[PDB]
């Protein structure tokens, strides 16, 4: 619980850093004189494009790797098991959702 | 990287065959990367070090 | 794939806070009522 | 009155299994009145028409 909040943050930070740095890029290429109030809906597929398959993906590994120790187990299982598979099926729903 | 490489250097890359192009453009990608790697190491550190 | 389950979700904006909301709710639930215990899972 | 040493007192009746499901149902129409804006929101999106 200590350390998927550690694997958690990292990609937590990811879809808004490229988000951030995709709208900077965007308020850079525009006239600053008129604006429009859609930018805050296409930020979300940019972010979208090149970040599912990435991070999704990417931490869809933290699971398959993470299983390996809870194959082996008698109490070791019911020890760094569980801390294994939360933090997978989080990341599949909770990346969309923290991508929202 | 790939899309780095994707990049203008791509329609290139088939041509131009240059060092100061896959230079540009994995600089690119460097400032790019550094600026949320940058903040992950720090969560981490600062995170796993309490 | 892996993009449009992204792309409908950029959609019902409504639902998934709402289904958030439900996972919230239901891990707020969860989190306390589930045996708590310094015990070091058991053993033979 | 004083309890003699030796004995203890319980207290159940009717309401043993009374104070639980009423209680429960205030756990459980908050959950179905979010499942009914669920479905209501589902078919008109229109929050005044839920």
């Amino acid at each position: 619980i200590a350390i998927a909040v550690g694997a958690m943050v990292d990609a937590a930070i990811v879809m808004i850093e490229n988000a951030h740095k995709r709208l900077e890029e965007w308020q850079h290429q525009h006239p600053d004189a008129t604006l429009d109030n859609k930018t805050r809906w296409q930020v979300i597929t940019d972010a979208s494009v090149e970040v599912g398959p990435a991070l999704f993906i990417s931490l869809l590994i933290i699971t398959l790797s993470f299983i390996p120790i809870f194959t082996l187990e008698g109490q070791e299982g019911r020890l760094f098991g569980p801390l294994a598979f939360t933090k997978t099926y989080a990341m599949a729903g909770a990346a969309l959702l923290a991508i929202v | 990287l790939r899309h780095a490489i994707e990049a203008v250097p791509s329609l290139n890359n088939p041509q131009t065959f240059s060092e100061q192009k896959l230079d540009e453009a994995l600089y690119h990608g460097a400032v790019l990367r550094v600026r949320p790697k940058a903040m992950t190491v720090a969560v981490i550190i600062a995170g796993l070090l309490p | 794939m892996i993009e449009w389950i992204i792309r409908r979700s950029v959609a019902n904006r409504f639902l998934v806070l709402m289904g958030a909301l439900f996972l919230s709710i239901w891990g707020t639930w969860t989190i306390i009522n589930t045996p708590v215990d310094a015990l070091p899972d058991l053993s033979d | 009155v004083q309890l003699k040493p030796g004995t203890s007192v319980a207290f159940s009746g009717q309401f043993e299994l009374l104070e639980r499901a009423n209680h429960k149902l205030k756990l459980m129409v908050p959950m179905t009145l979010m499942i009914i804006f669920v479905l209501l929101y589902l078919a008109f999106r229109r929050v005044g028409e839920a």
